[PDB]
């Protein structure tokens, strides 16, 4: 009945049962909690169970603006005609904006520190306070909209609140799309999967279904294998910022206080820029900070992210590994040896077989994160297919895609082509030394870092009326 | 649907003029493959003990995690080719595309 406390498997509960010799939970009468995702059609004996997307599938920066009209309205600064996003009124980060707080019933951020009394931040997406690094990116973007709605006001002083906001929102939305498709995706997929799945943009196609597919919500969780066991903070010299420069992850979840009180977003961004991501390896898939101690502080038990991903795929009725390989036009291994060949690793193949019995039953996330990485990419062929296919749909099927005719003028697009994540950091933080492009490859200081002086800024001259 | 718009709706409604809910918030996901449920329509594999999938028993997600995923923190390999910003962009990006609500 109550999923956060009981081990009873009764709708909507689907608790993750505990196996023999568990390295953390000795009582097999216990469970890792799990609420099944809301059905699209509640209680139907007819239609096949599907889940809902609370968000716009488009790369439209809805994480900044909201996907529901009342939220979007509330995230805005309605005190004037400046078309700004609401900023925290109680706090600042070296005279710079922080996200405003949210008024939650049971607030998990307050639970991370009684003394501090720092609640969850309000943003377009509700998971903004999940970790201070994600919170830094949400804050980075809340500042870019306000900075653009200030440059546009000084350029077009006859413009009102709605115009400035809509025009700034549009630029942020395009920055998100550029970084993703020009910088992010090629490094996820690799060059070959990039040509195959994302050939050069032609134009908007109204027959391309832009919806997020159920499988993608699981396949895109490949990133859980890139997670580092600590949150790293570095000063202006890119040297550890003591005390607590490497704070374990299981102590940072919902720790919005660490942003407000422990130094703001700058020590966090420098950390993201100058720290290498974890590398996914067959015998080094995902860290115990997420596999054992996920939300440890705020729950009755530590959650297991890899296991939650596998329970979620079963709850979402997702076919197994081989059905997805077939869908991708990839050979489906039937035997242990055949899985060995696909995996380039017979030891992992033997283990997967012991667990699943057949490569037909291997859960999507599990079989996807197990495949050897494509050259210059961070996924194997199956995830590259699912990831690539989904992104082409969000691109080819977006009427408001930055390159679509009528969205931005040829002049506005030549100006937008100049954008970068290192520059957005420069323009909205006290950070003076940023990553050399590509920001996603650059992980070593001072070898991969350069000054803000060298970097071209975005020119809004083509936005003058 | 408004005949002529300059900006997106917050909701994503009207982006596709023929099927205006497409890509819009608070709608069902699209399926690329038919759902595979124990009963065929709603119950997840592993919901019922002894109920097999393709003639093989259903592994516990926690057990697959213990056997396949579990590794000692000390062994961690830092990626010489990627920043933690690469991980972080992935999550922020994911948060622009999908959120599956629960009760
Ligand atoms: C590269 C992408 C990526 C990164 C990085 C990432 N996630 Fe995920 N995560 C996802 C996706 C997709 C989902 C599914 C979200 C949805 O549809 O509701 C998700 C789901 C989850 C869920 C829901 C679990 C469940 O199935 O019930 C948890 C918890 C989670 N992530 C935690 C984290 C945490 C914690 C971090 C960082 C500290 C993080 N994620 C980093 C993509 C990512
Ligand atoms: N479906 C999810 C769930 C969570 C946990 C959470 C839920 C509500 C608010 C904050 C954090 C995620 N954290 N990161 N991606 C996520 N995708
Ligand atoms: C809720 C909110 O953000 N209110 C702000 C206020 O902080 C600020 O002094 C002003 C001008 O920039 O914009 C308004
Ligand atoms: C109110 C409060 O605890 N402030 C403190 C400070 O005095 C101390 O250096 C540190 C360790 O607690 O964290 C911060
Ligand atoms: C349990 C916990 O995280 N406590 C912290 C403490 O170290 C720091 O002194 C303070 C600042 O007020 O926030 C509180
Ligand atoms: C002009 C153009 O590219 N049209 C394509 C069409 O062939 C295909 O049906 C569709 C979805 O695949 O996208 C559209
Ligand atoms: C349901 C399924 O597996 N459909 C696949 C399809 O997506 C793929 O294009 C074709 C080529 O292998 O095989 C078929
Ligand atoms: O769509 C998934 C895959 O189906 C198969 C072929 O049609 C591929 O071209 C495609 O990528
Ligand atoms: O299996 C590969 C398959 O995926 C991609 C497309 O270009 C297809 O024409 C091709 O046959
Ligand atoms: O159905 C989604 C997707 O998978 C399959 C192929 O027929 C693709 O061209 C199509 O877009
Ligand atoms: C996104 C588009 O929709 C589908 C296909 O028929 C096209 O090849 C393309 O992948
Ligand atoms: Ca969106
Ligand atoms: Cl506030
Ligand atoms: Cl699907």
């Amino acid at each position: 009945v109550n999923c956060e406390t009981s081990c009873v498997q009764q709708p909507p509960c689907f608790p993750l049962k505990i196996p023999p010799n568990d390295p953390r939970i000795k009582n097999q009468a216990d469970c890792i909690p799990f609420f099944r995702s809301c059905p699209a059609c509640p209680g139907s004996n007819i239609t096949i169970r599907n889940q809902i997307n609370a968000l716009t599938s488009f790369v439209d920066a809805s994480m900044v603006y909201g996907s529901e009209e009342p939220l979007a309205r509330n995230l805005r600064n309605m005190s004037n005609q400046l078309g700004l996003l609401a900023v925290n009124q109680r706090f600042q980060d070296n005279g710079r904006a922080l996200l405003p707080f949210d008024n939650l019933h049971d607030d998990p951020c307050l639970l991370t520190n009684r003394s501090a009394r720092i609640p969850c931040f309000l943003a377009g997406d509700t998971r903004s306070s999940e970790m201070p690094e994600l919170t830094s990116m949400h804050t980075l973007l809340l500042r870019e909209h306000n900075r653009l709605a200030t440059e546009l006001k000084s350029l077009n002083p006859r413009w009102d609140g709605e115009r400035l906001y809509q025009e700034a929102r549009k630029i942020v939305g395009a920055m998100v799309q550029i970084i993703t498709y020009r910088d992010y995706l090629p490094l996820v997929l690799g060059p070959t999967a990039m040509r195959k799945y994302l050939p050069t943009y032609r134009s908007y196609n109204d027959s391309v279904d832009p919806r997020i597919a159920n499988v993608f919500t699981n396949a895109f969780r490949y990133g859980h294998t890139l997670i580092q066991p600590f949150m790293f903070r570095l000063d202006n010299r890119y040297q550890p910022m003591e005390p607590n420069p490497r704070v374990p992850l299981s102590r940072v979840f919902f720790a919005s206080w660490r942003v407000v009180l422990e130094g703001g977003i700058d020590p966090i961004l420098r950390g993201l820029m100058a720290t290498p991501a974890k590398l996914n390896r067959q015998n080094q898939i995902a860290v115990d900070e997420i596999r054992e101690r996920l939300f440890e502080q705020v729950m009755r038990i530590g959650l297991d992210l890899p296991a939650l991903n596998m329970q979620r795929s079963r709850d979402h009725g997702l076919p197994g590994y081989n059905a997805w390989r077939r869908f991708c036009g990839l050979p489906q291994p039937e035997t242990v040896g055949q899985l060995g060949t696909v995996l380039r690793n017979l030891k992992l193949a033997r283990k997967l077989m012991e667990q699943y019995g057949t490569p037909n039953n291997i859960d999507i996330w599990m079989g996807g994160v197990s495949e050897p990485l494509k050259r210059k990419g961070r996924v194997g062929p199956l995830l590259a297919c699912i990831i690539g296919t989904q992104f082409r749909k969000l691109r080819d099927g977006d009427r408001f895609w930055w390159e679509n005719e009528g969205v931005f003028s040829m002049q506005q697009r030549q100006a937008l082509a100049q954008i970068s994540l290192p520059r957005i950091i420069c323009d909205n933080t006290g950070i003076t030394t940023v990553s050399k492009n590509n920001i996603f490859m650059s992980n070593s200081y001072p070898r991969d870092f350069v000054n803000c002086s060298t970097l071209p800024a975005l020119n809004l001259a083509s936005w003058r009326e | 649907c408004p005949e002529q718009d300059k900006y997106r709706t917050i909701t994503g409604m009207c982006n596709n003029r023929r099927s205006p809910t497409l890509g819009a918030s608070n709608r069902a996901f699209v399926r690329w493959l038919p759902a595979e449920y124990e009963d065929g329509f709603s119950l997840p594999y592993g919901w019922t003990p002894g109920v097999k999938r393709n003639g093989f028993p259903v592994a516990l997600a926690r057990a697959v995690s213990n056997e396949i995923v579990r590794f000692p923190t000390d062994q961690l390999t830092p990626d010489q080719e990627r920043s933690l910003m690469f991980m972080q962009w992935g999550q922020l990006l994911d948060h622009d595309l999908d959120f599956t609500p629960e009760p």
